[PDB]
């Protein structure tokens, strides 16, 4: 029980699964946000103009 | 609502603290939309929210 704490503390690559879950969610949201900039064959991507 | 030199939109305006350079006209955010604008006539900078 003494050794397990420092064993956990030393290694920085144990929580990878949760890390990838969060990263995938964030990347999907970021791509969805970015998609709004396309012109899609139109004159401009802004509706007001 | 606002209309600045043909640029139209709605939102609130506040004193922006950016260090705009003399050759810069208007600022725009990460989503290619106008965030801060250098005011005409008298030269000030305001942000849009």
């Amino acid at each position: 029980i003494g050794k397990i704490q420092d064993s956990l503390s030393s290694t920085p690559s144990a929580l990878g699964k949760l890390q990838d879950v969060v990263n995938q969610n964030a990347q999907a949201l970021n791509t969805l946000v970015k998609q709004l900039s396309s012109n899609f064959g139109a004159i401009s991507s802004v509706l007001n103009d | 609502n606002f209309n600045f030199n043909g640029l139209t939109g709605t939102g609130v305006l506040t004193e922006s603290n950016k260090k705009f350079l003399p050759f810069q006209q208007f600022g725009r955010d990460i989503a290619d939309t106008t965030d801060a604008v250098r005011d005409p006539q008298t030269l000030e900078i305001l942000d849009i929210t």
